[PDB]
C-alpha cells in the first residue's frame, strides 16, 4: 500500500490509469503494492494534513511517492516535518519537492530525488577545461546559501596543471537602478558569466544586462540554480528525460527495496503512521534513514546521504538553441564527460568573437632544433607547462 | 646527539630520542585523497604533536 | 484599516495578562490605524495540533505578526517549529522569544525568525572578553556532537584565528555520556588547566562526575562555562570554582512581550507607503499564491528602533537577534551562587566579592604549567647521526 500524492488539476486525468499501471511495473516477494491514486487541490496546508491523516488513520499506507506541478519549493518544508513526525518515508519525484534541503530536522524520513549545489560546480568545470574556458568570472547574489557557494570555487581551481583565474563581484540589488547594475558589471576580464540569482528576481538582472551590451553569442552564461542571451547552459539531472510512468516507477522501486532490507533480517511491518493525533507518543523511532545505502536500479545507483538526497546521479547538461528550445548537450553518467559536438575549432561552436580580429591563425611545421611536436601525457589530460596546443589538420599536441 | 646533550645540560630538560616512521624529510605531498595537501615524514610529526 | 497582530501564549493565566499588555498597543505612538484583537490561542499538547490551528485562529482575524514562546514544559521547542513553516511559507512575519536556539539562525529554512533573545551560541563572545583582562593564553574546550553544541565551536575559530594562534585541542564527545573517561586523560598531559565546556544540561553533571575520581576539579584549575549547566541537577556533583553565564531576563515573558509588541507598531507606520497595502489571503481553506509585499518590509521590520522596555536597544541585526545585551558573570561557591561581575557589551568588574577558584585557592591561578620531558625525533644521516 503505498500513496501516490499528486498536486495540480492536470494531474486528476492521469490519476486513475497510473494505479494499475505502476502496480505490476515492480514486483518483489513478500510485498503487495497497492497504489492509491488522489485528485486532492490547493496547495493550502490543510489537505496536506486533514486528508492526507485521514488515508494514515483509515488507508494505513506505508511509503509515499509525492508529485507537483508547480516550481516552488516553499511547500517543501510543511511535508518535511510530517515525515518527522510520524515516521514515514516521504518520496518526491519531480516539481516543488525537488530542491535539497540541508540541514533536516532530527529524526526525519524525507527522501529527495535532484542535484544539490556542490555536484553542479564539479560539472561545468570539467565542460571548462574541455572547450578551453579557463578564464571566467563568478558573480552571485543574495543568496542563503552563496558562502559555501563562494567557498567551493576556489577548491576547485586550487588543483589542476592548468592555471585557472578568478574574478567577480558579490551581489547586485534588481531594485538599485537599472545604470546601478551595470555599473559594477564592467569590472570583468572574462567572456564567461557565472550567476547564482532566485526565479523572482531572474529576469530583471536578465533585462538589465543587456543594457551591459552581453547579450550575444560572444559570450556565455552558466546558470546555477534550479530577451534571453545567446549561450546558456544548465543541469537538470535527467529533469527533462524519463518520462513520467517511467519517473514515477522509479519511486515505487526505492520503496519496495526499502522493506526488504529490513525484512531480511527479521519479517518486521511497523505501524508508527497508523494513527496520527490517537497516540501522544513519538519515542518509538529507530532505524529511520539507517536503511537505502545500497540501492541499484536501472542500472543507476541510488544511494542517498545522511541528510536524505541523492549522491551518484545521472547528470546531463542542458543547452539553449536559437530558437528558444532547451535540448541536452552532454553527459555525465558515473563520473565519465563522454560529451558530445567535439570541441575542435576553438573560438567555434557556442563561442564567437564579438570583436577584436587578433584571433590571427598561424601555420608551422616541424624541425627537431627549432620546434618540436609530441603528444601529450594521457593521464595529465592536458598540454604540459612552458608549451603551447598545437591542433593538427585533430588531436592535441604540445 | 653531541649538541643535543649540551644544551639538554645547559637549559635543564631531559628528553628521549626517537627515530622517524619514514625515512624521508619534510614535504607538502598535495594528494586528491584530500581537500588540498597534508604534510608527511619528520615535518608532519612536529606538527602532529 | 484594522491592523491586527497574532500571538500564541502559554497557559490560560497567559491569556488573562495578554489582554493586559495589548491594552496599552493601541495608546502609543501615532495609532493612524493600529486597531487590535486578541487572536491568541493556548500551546497544544501535540505538534500536529498546533500545526493546523495557527491558520484557523490566528490567520482567520488577518494578523501580520506572530508572538512565541517557550512551552510551561521544558520539552524541545515544541512552539516555534510548527509556526515556522505554515507562517513562514504564507511570508508572515513572526517575533520570537524566550527560546535561544542555533537551529533558528541560519536562513536557509527559516526566512522570517527575529528574536530579541540571543540564541546559547552566542555565548562564546563572552568567553573570550572574559579570559582578556586575566590573561589566558590558550585554552582547550569540549563540545558535545550535535549542531547546538558545533555553532559554539565555529564562532570560537573566526575570532582566535586572527588574534591569535588557535587552540589547543577540539576534542569533542558524544551527547549519550556513558563512562566517558576515555577523553580526560588525554585532556590531562597538554598543562593548559582553563577547559571550557558548552555541554547541554545532562551531560555537564557527567562530565563532572567523571572529573572526581581523576582529581580534576583540585587546586590549578579554572572552569569557564556556559549558563545551563548551573541549574537542574547539574547543580549537585559540581566543583566549588565555576564560572557559569546567565541571562538578565531569561525565563521571563510578561515583561517581554509588552516590550516586543510595541516595536511592531513603530513598523507598521513604515508600511503605509507607495507599495500596495493588500490584506493577506483570507484563511486558508483554499489558496495557492503567496503575496509579494511579505519580504517587502522584512528589512524595514528588521532595522527598527525602539528605546523602551529592555535596555532600550533593541536592535535586530542581518539574523536574529538583539545587541549588547546584558549577562551578569554569575559565580558558584559552598553549594550557592554569588554575583561577581557585570557585562554589558564590554568587560566590567567591580569588587563585589573575593572571587573564588578551584581547590579552595584564593588567588588567581594561571593556568599555564611547563613539562620538561620533551620528545625528540631524528634521521639516519652518516657523518651526523649514525645508527
Amino acid at each position: 500500500n503505498v500513496a501516490l500524492v499528486f498536486s495540480g488539476p492536470a494531474y486528476a486525468a492521469e490519476a486513475a490509469r497510473l494505479g494499475p499501471a505502476v502496480a505490476a511495473a515492480v514486483r518483489s516477494p513478500g510485498l503487495d503494492v497497492r497504489p492509491v491514486a488522489l485528485v486532492l487541490n490547493g496547495s493550502d496546508p490543510r489537505s496536506l494534513v486533514l486528508q492526507l491523516c485521514d488515508l494514515l488513520s483509515g488507508l494505513r499506507v506505508h511509503g509515499v511517492v509525492f508529485e507537483d506541478d508547480s516550481r516552488a519549493p516553499a511547500v517543501a518544508p510543511i511535508l518535511d516535518f510530517l515525515s518527522a513526525q510520524t515516521s514515514l518515508p516521504i518520496v518526491a519525484v519531480h516539481g516543488g519537492a525537488a530542491l535539497v534541503l540541508t540541514p533536516k530536522e532530527k529524526g526525519s524520513t524525507f527522501l529527495q530525488l535532484g542535484s544539490s549545489t556542490e555536484q553542479q560546480l564539479q560539472v561545468i568545470f570539467e565542460v571548462l577545461e574541455e572547450y578551453d574556458w579557463t578564464s571566467f568570472v563568478a558573480v552571485t547574489t543574495r543568496a542563503p546559501g552563496h558562502r559555501a557557494f563562494l567557498s567551493y570555487i576556489e577548491v576547485l581551481t586550487d588543483g589542476s596543471l592548468v592555471g585557472w583565474e578568478h574574478r567577480g563581484a558579490l551581489t547586485l540589488d534588481p531594485g538599485a537602478g537599472e545604470a546601478v547594475l551595470s555599473a559594477q558589471l564592467r569590472s570583468v576580464s572574462a567572456q564567461i558569466r557565472l550567476l547564482f540569482c532566485a526565479r523572482e528576481e531572474a529576469e530583471p538582472v536578465f533585462r538589465a544586462a543587456e543594457e551591459a551590451g552581453l547579450t550575444g553569442s560572444g559570450y556565455v552564461w552558466f546558470m546555477v540554480g534550479p530577451p534571453l542571451p545567446a549561450g546558456l547552459f544548465a543541469v537538470r539531472s535527467a529533469g527533462w528525460r524519463d518520462d513520467l510512468a517511467r519517473r514515477v516507477a522509479a519511486g515505487v522501486a526505492v520503496v519496495a527495496r526499502g522493506a526488504q532490507a529490513l525484512l531480511r533480517d527479521y519479517g518486521f511491518l511497523p505501524e508508527l503512521g497508523h494513527d496520527c493525533r490517537a497516540q501522544n507518543r513519538t519515542h518509538r523511532g529507530e532505524s529511520l534513514h539507517r536503511y537505502f545505502m545500497n540501492i541499484t536500479w536501472d542500472n543507476r545507483d541510488y544511494s542517498f546521504n545522511e541528510d536524505g538526497f541523492l549522491v551518484n546521479p545521472s547528470l546531463v547538461v542542458i543547452s539553449l538553441t536559437r530558437d528558444r528550445t532547451w535540448e541536452v548537450v552532454g553527459s555525465w553518467e558515473q563520473q565519465t564527460l563522454r560529451l558530445k559536438y567535439p570541441l575542435w575549432s576553438r573560438y567555434g561552436r557556442f563561442l564567437q568573437p564579438v570583436d577584436d580580429t587578433q584571433h590571427l591563425t598561424v601555420a608551422t611545421l616541424e624541425e627537431r632544433p627549432f620546434v618540436i611536436v609530441e603528444p601529450a601525457d594521457p593521464i595529465s589530460g592536458t598540454c604540459i607547462r612552458d608549451s603551447v596546443p598545437c591542433r593538427s589538420q585533430p588531436e592535441k599536441r604540445c | 646527539i653531541d649538541l643535543l646533550i649540551k644544551l639538554a645540560r645547559t637549559m635543564n630538560f631531559t628528553y628521549e630520542v626517537h627515530l622517524v616512521a619514514d625515512g624521508k624529510f619534510g614535504t607538502q605531498e598535495r594528494v586528491n585523497n584530500s581537500n588540498k595537501k597534508e604534510w608527511n615524514g619528520m615535518m608532519g610529526e612536529l606538527l602532529s604533536g | 484599516k484594522i491592523v491586527n497582530i497574532g500571538a500564541v501564549l502559554s497557559t490560560r493565566k497567559h491569556e488573562q495578562m495578554f489582554r493586559e499588555a495589548v491594552n496599552q498597543a493601541n495608546k502609543r505612538h501615532g495609532s493612524w490605524k493600529i486597531q487590535l484583537n486578541a487572536t491568541s490561542v493556548t500551546h497544544k499538547p501535540n505538534a500536529i495540533q498546533m500545526a493546523l490551528s495557527v491558520c484557523e485562529d490566528l490567520i482567520s482575524s488577518q494578523v501580520y505578526a506572530i508572538l512565541v514562546s517557550h512551552p510551561p514544559t521544558p520539552n524541545d521547542h515544541f512552539t516555534p517549529t510548527p509556526v515556522s513553516y505554515t507562517a513562514g511559507f504564507y511570508r508572515i512575519p513572526v517575533l520570537g522569544l524566550t527560546t535561544r536556539m542555533s537551529i533558528y539562525s541560519d536562513k536557509s529554512i527559516h526566512l522570517s525568525f527575529l528574536r530579541t533573545v540571543p540564541p546559547y551560541s552566542h555565548q562564546s563572545s563572552v568567553w573570550f572578553e572574559m579570559m582578556r583582562v586575566y590573561s589566558w593564553n590558550h585554552i582547550i574546550l569540549l563540545v558535545s556532537d550535535d549542531h547546538e553544541g558545533r555553532a559554539a565551536q565555529k564562532r570560537l575559530e573566526t575570532l582566535l584565528e586572527e588574534r591569535e594562534s588557535k587552540a589547543e585541542k577540539v576534542l569533542q564527545f558524544d551527547p549519550g555520556t556513558k563512562n566517558v573517561t576515555a577523553l580526560l586523560m588525554e585532556a590531562k598531559e597538554l598543562e593548559a588547566r582553563v577547559i571550557i565546556l558548552s555541554a547541554s544540561e545532562d551531560d555537564a553533571a557527567t562530565v563532572y562526575r567523571a572529573a572526581a575520581m581523576l582529581n580534576m576539579t583540585g587546586s590549578g584549575y579554572v572552569w569557564l562555562v556556559g549558563e545551563r549547566e548551573i541549574s537542574g541537577n547539574a547543580l549537585r556533583y559540581a566543583p566549588d570554582g565555576i564560572l557559569g553565564l546567565q541571562l538578565i531576563n531569561g525565563k521571563n515573558e510578561s515583561a517581554h512581550i509588552s516590550d516586543a509588541v510595541g516595536v511592531v507598531a513603530q513598523a507598521v507606520h513604515e508600511l503605509l507607503e507607495k507599495e500596495n497595502i493588500t490584506d493577506p489571503p483570507r484563511g486558508c481553506v483554499g489558496n495557492t499564491n503567496i503575496w509579494k509585499t511579505g519580504p517587502l518590509f522584512k528589512r524595514v521590520l528588521m532595522s527598527s528602533k525602539y528605546a523602551d522596555g529592555v535596555t532600550g536597544r533593541v536592535e535586530f541585526n542581518e539574523d536574529g537577534d538583539r545587541k549588547f545585551a546584558n549577562y551578569s558573570i554569575m559565580n558558584l561557591q559552598n553549594r550557592k551562587l554569588v554575583q561577581v561581575g557585570i557585562y554589558n557589551g564590554t568587560h566590567v568588574i567591580p569588587n563585589d566579592r573575593k572571587i573564588i577558584w578551584p581547590g579552595g585557592e584564593t588567588e588567581k591561578p594561571r593556568g599555564y604549567q611547563m613539562s620538561t620531558r620533551l620528545k625528540i625525533v631524528t634521521i639516519h644521516q652518516e657523518p651526523f647521526v649514525y645508527v
